RNA sequence: GCCACUUUUGGUAAGCAGAACUGGCGCUGCGGGAUGAACCGAACGCCGGGUUAAGGCGCCCGAUGCCGACGCUCAUCAGACC
RNA sequence: GGGUGGAGCCGCCGCAGGUGCAGAUCUUGGUGGUAGUAGCAAAUAUUCAAACGAGAACUUUGAAGGCCGAAGUGGAGAAGGG
RNA sequence: GUCCCUACCUACUAUCCAGCGAAACCACAGCCAAGGGAACGGGCUUGGCGGAAUCAGCGGGGAAAGAAGACCCUGUUGAGC
RNA sequence: CCAAGCGUUGGAUUGUUCACCCACUAAUAGGGAACGUGAGCUGGGUUUAGACCGUCGUGAGACAGGUUAGUUUUACCCUACU
RNA sequence: CGGCCGGAAAGGGGGCCGCCCUCUCGCCCGUCACGCACCGCACGUUCGUGGGGAACCUGGCGCUAAACCAUUCGUAGACGAC
């Protein structure tokens, strides 16, 4: 017979393969379509997950119940050192799609990009682009890397630049950085390779690639959960009290006659550490870093044009499981993809986005900077220690 | 010791008829252009009849299912393979004899492609019936690559272009280098008409 | 008595026998294919590292529901395991044969297992009880292990 | 016991039940009908050569790779052999 | 023919039978795959050092931490065991 | 917490290893759609196709296993009443 | 008409499939997959053995009549799927 | 034998300027004989310095690496894996 009460399915058919995903990195699947108008720009970056912030900002939305007036929303903070361009890749198209066509690498290239290239950075003797890096700094040498970017400025179509992130600037135990290519979508492929060219072996930091109030989309794989049942994976109904054969199952897996397991049945796997896409997380702050001037640093990154306090984006105690955001991040609206200190590639979005809850521009009142080990409940230590007088640790 | 054959104007399983059987005699048949084969019967037909063919699909686990190819190469190499004994060794040995390309790659764009009239829409078609185009329904039916393949083969058409000049520049000269030396080669002129060569 | 092969060369090959030893028979296999072509210290280094669990016998026969470890990728095989008696009886057997090319008089550190075999001894039974009142056998399976070592450069 | 040409009873009908004549299947392979107890051809010691039946001859798959004859037929559900 | 084995065996003419195995959910004996698998999960719990020893998570001694808690995991009987 | 609506913690498992280690079951065995067929195939026909060896689960399918149907009928087979 | 992409609910009564009503709804459409789905569960009903009632039978007992209590066994094999 | 270009869809053993060399030999008709004429007889004639595998080899210009276990981490985890 059929089934007596429709109701909708558990799960999606779309993410089908549940399973730990084979790359730790998010890659991007697509970048934006270039069009030769627009100057050339990067249309990716790289950031690293540290923890969930509060904010406080006045909402300037039309017609809205909450309009003119304040809300609280949740945000994530990605600290987001300048990555190091090390090279460049192009690409033929191809009626088998679209093949990689000359990669062309830097002379110099740093220690924390070399790691990447072994397995045990210990027991290697470190050889990794020694004979290459000799390509530089002779004529004939030179002369054949002139026939290359040559030959990439005619026959290449889409190009794409090698960048690693700058992992000694980070509070993480790793040092092997992480290496992505890049597309520059932009002008021509003769302003493309020049300007890859000429920003070769340096660094590039996040406001040249993101500007502020834009949506963009986050790609990583997730918090890892395990193998786990049906009701904890597919979100299936628990079966009564009184089941025998214990109740957290899916009690029918198929029909008789189809004398198979369809794939579309829920069943117990691995669960998180999947690869998502989320699309749309706006960017409410692109933080400076720390720095110095004058002999002291300017630390003040969580200040607002409402606030001038002297905080800064790290919480009393610093991030839990992460450490503490000293240079450049970003703020954006709502939760991401992936646990702490994860690796979490940022990129623009393919979408035109003329609506204006995309548009609406961001003026931040209050980042709630209190501490997230507990209940926090100072902003900041000079508040606290204002708050509660001397200690007998005095 | 290779065939090449052009695709462009041939039916679909009316060359695949000839080339099945050409490669089972052991010839190594290279057809060349596949986004350029008609099937007979209008297009809206011969859609309908592919998005059939999507839809038939193995319930349980599609992964095991049909493959539907939608590259117009591997949609006429799918059915050579229906027309060939694919489940043996000897045909799978002529599947491994067989290769299929779309538009002309580099091995065999310097190499001249043979046709054949048996398979040809000119012949075996009434000229006020609908045929449909294997590239257009398969770019219709998600094949990704005809745009970079007509352009590709733009640039082939006009590389080509450039070398049908010089050969025709090449037998210019050889025509007015006969008008200059058939004095002297008169005497060997003769000898072949005599013998039907040159007449 | 009466071995499987001859050694090809006698004068240059010691011998070692052992019957009825209580061990695994399908443990005992795997762990003397593991030893098969071994140089006779580099055997005797791999059975006290299976012993102490830093090197595996890959179980690559009698391979069901043993789980797999990482020791075994250095075997090219994903599953292992590392069983000590059995390790430890076939390593008496390498001192007998060592003992034995020491009495033949032979130079011992090029002693290269040739042969190596384990069969099937009789097997001896015991009784378990099972359910409403039935018995089940319990049956023991013990192992005959020969082994003969060769001189090689 | 069962099936089939034709005759025929009951039942709306049945790959249903019940008869008559004859042939089959059972007891029976073989070529054809893709597949198949019964249909078409044909009944068998082991083989070589030739030739046929029924059915076929784009390719699977032997044989139309005839410069086959005369027409009809457009299907956004074509049609294709007791 | 070759190998193994170590004390009896066959051909022909008649005779006589407890005379030929693939099956009987056949009888008896052995052996596989399953399979190094299920499992070795009822009643809270072990740890350090030493001795004997070829060898010690399991024996013994000392110390520590626990339990049975006087209707006991204690001290003795009856039936049964021998 | 029976449920909306499930979530979390603990002990003993299951997992992995050292040692010891069975049984039920088994024609050959195991990928599907359709066709015909003893009128619901793993094998045949026509297609789809097919890549060693394996681990933890799982209960669709083997018209899974046990038990010469107990219901119905036949028996010139019986018994209790 | 093209069209099954996406939905088609919460409850009172009954073991119910059906049925009926309250309420929301956008709509509360119909069905198939061995009348899907018991080594998935439950065991309310039917359908063992105990019992009570009505009718029938002289009686043992019978009831497509009602009522009450009544063991739901195994996966570690192969495939399939995760 | 040196320099110039021509190729990216799966990249052309092509074209060009000279050079010290050497040739009237290469091709077409004729003169001249010679070449095991192996005594009628089969896989002959090639792409063939063919693909793959071993050591004999003589020189020259060049290179002296990672992977896996083990340890650790805990963004991961049944075990592997990451
Ligand atoms: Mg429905
Ligand atoms: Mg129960
Ligand atoms: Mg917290
Ligand atoms: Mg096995
Ligand atoms: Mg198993
Ligand atoms: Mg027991
Ligand atoms: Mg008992
Ligand atoms: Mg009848
Ligand atoms: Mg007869
Ligand atoms: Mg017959
Ligand atoms: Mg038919
Ligand atoms: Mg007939
Ligand atoms: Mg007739
Ligand atoms: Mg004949
Ligand atoms: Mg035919
Ligand atoms: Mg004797
Ligand atoms: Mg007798
Ligand atoms: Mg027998
Ligand atoms: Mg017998
Ligand atoms: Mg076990
Ligand atoms: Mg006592
Ligand atoms: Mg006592
Ligand atoms: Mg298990
Ligand atoms: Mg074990
Ligand atoms: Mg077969
Ligand atoms: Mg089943
Ligand atoms: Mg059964
Ligand atoms: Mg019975
Ligand atoms: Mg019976
Ligand atoms: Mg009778
Ligand atoms: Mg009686
Ligand atoms: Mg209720
Ligand atoms: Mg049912
Ligand atoms: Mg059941
Ligand atoms: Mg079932
Ligand atoms: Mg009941
Ligand atoms: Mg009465």
């Amino acid at each position: 017979s059929h089934r007596k009460f429709s109701a909708p399915r558990h799960g999606s058919l779309g993410f089908l393969p549940r399973k730990r995903s084979s790359r730790h990195r998010g890659k991007v699947k697509s970048f934006p379509k270039d069009d030769p108008s627009k100057p050339v720009h990067l249309t990716a970056f790289l950031g690293y997950k540290a923890g969930m912030t509060h904010i406080v900002r006045e909402v300037d939305r039309p017609g809205s119940k909450v309009n003119k007036k304040e809300v609280v929303e949740a945000v994530t903070i990605v600290e987001t050192p300048p990555m190091v361009v090390v090279g460049i890749v192009g690409y033929v198209e191809t009626p088998r799609g679209l093949r990689t066509f000359k990669t062309v690498f830097a002379e110099h290239i740093s220690d924390e990009c070399k790691r990447r290239f072994y397995k045990n950075w210990h027991k290697s003797k470190k050889k990794a682009f020694t004979k290459y890096c000799k390509k530089w700094q002779d004529d004939a040498g030179k002369r054949q890397l002139d026939k290359d970017f040559s030959s990439m400025k005619k026959y290449c179509q889409v190009i794409r630049v090698l960048a690693h992130t700058q992992m000694r600037l980070l509070p993480l135990r790793q040092k092997k950085a992480h290496l992505m290519e890049i597309q520059v979508n932009g002008g021509t492929v003769a302003e493309k390779l020049d300007w890859a060219r000429e920003r070769l072996e340096q660094q590039v930091p996040v406001s040249q690639v993101f500007g502020q109030d834009e949506m963009i989309d986050v790609i990583g794989v997730t918090k890892g959960k395990g193998y786990k049942g049906v009701t904890s994976r597919w979100h299936t109904k628990k079966l009564p009290r009184k089941t025998h054969r214990g109740l957290r199952k899916v009690a029918c897996i198929g029909a008789w006659h189809p004398a198979r397991v369809a794939f579309s049945v829920a069943r117990a796997g691995q669960k998180g550490y999947h690869h998502r896409t989320e699309i749309n997380k706006k960017i409410y702050k692109i933080g400076q870093g720390y720095l110095i001037k004058d002999g002291k640093l300017i630390k003040n990154n969580a200040s607002t044009d409402y606030d001038l306090s002297d905080k800064s984006i790290n919480p009393l105690g610093g991030f839990v499981h992460y450490g503490e955001v000293t240079n450049d991040f970003v703020m954006l609206k709502g939760c991401v993809v992936g646990t702490k200190k994860r690796v979490l590639t940022l990129r623009k979005s393919l979408l035109v986005q003329t609506k204006r809850r995309a548009l609406e521009k961001i003026d931040l009142k209050f980042i709630d900077t209190t501490s997230k080990f507990g209940h926090g409940r100072f902003q900041t230590v000079e508040e606290k220690k204002a708050f509660m007088g001397p200690l007998k640790k005095d | 010791q290779v065939l090449v054959l052009d695709g462009r104007g041939h039916l679909l399983g009316r060359l695949a008829a000839i080339v099945a059987k050409q490669v089972l005699l052991g010839r190594k048949v290279v057809v060349v252009r596949c986004e350029g084969i008609n099937i007979s019967g209008n297009f809206y037909r011969n859609k309908l009849k592919y998005l059939a063919f999507l839809r038939k699909r193995m319930n349980t686990n599609p992964s095991r299912g049909p493959y539907h190819f939608r590259a117009p190469s591997r949609i006429f190499w799918r059915t050579v393979r229906g027309m060939l004994p694919h489940k043996t060794k000897r045909g799978q040995a002529a599947l491994d004899r067989l290769k299929v390309f779309d538009g002309i790659p580099p091995p065999y764009d310097k190499k001249k492609r043979m046709v054949v009239p048996a398979a040809l829409k000119v012949v075996r078609l009434k000229p006020t019936r609908k045929f449909a185009y294997l590239g257009r329904l398969a770019h219709e039916v998600g094949w990704k690559y005809q745009a970079v393949t007509a352009t590709l083969e733009e640039k082939r058409k006009e590389k080509a272009k450039i070398h049908y000049r010089k050969k025709k520049q090449l037998m210019r000269l050889r025509k007015q280098a006969e008008k200059n030396v058939e004095k002297k080669i008169s005497k060997f002129t003769d000898v072949l008409k005599t013998h039907g060569l040159l007449v | 008595v009466r071995y499987s092969l001859d050694p090809e060369n006698p004068t240059k090959s010691c011998k070692s026998r052992g019957s009825n030893l209580r061990v695994h028979f399908k443990n005992t296999r795997e762990t003397a294919q593991a030893i098969k072509g071994m140089h006779i210290r580099k055997a005797t280094k791999y059975l006290k590292d299976v012993t102490l669990k830093k090197q595996c016998v890959p179980f690559r026969r009698y391979n069901g529901g043993v789980g797999r470890c990482a020791q075994a990728k250095q075997w090219g095989w994903t599953q292992g395991r590392w069983p000590k008696k059995s390790a430890e009886f076939l390593l008496h057997m390498l001192k007998n044969a060592e003992s034995n090319a020491e009495l033949k008089g032979l130079d011992v550190d090029s002693l290269v297992i040739e042969h190596i075999q384990v069969n099937k001894a009789p097997k001896m039974r015991r009784r378990t009880y099972r359910a409403h009142g039935r018995i089940n056998p319990y049956m023991s399976s013990p192992c005959h292990i020969e082994m003969i070592l060769t001189e090689k450069e």
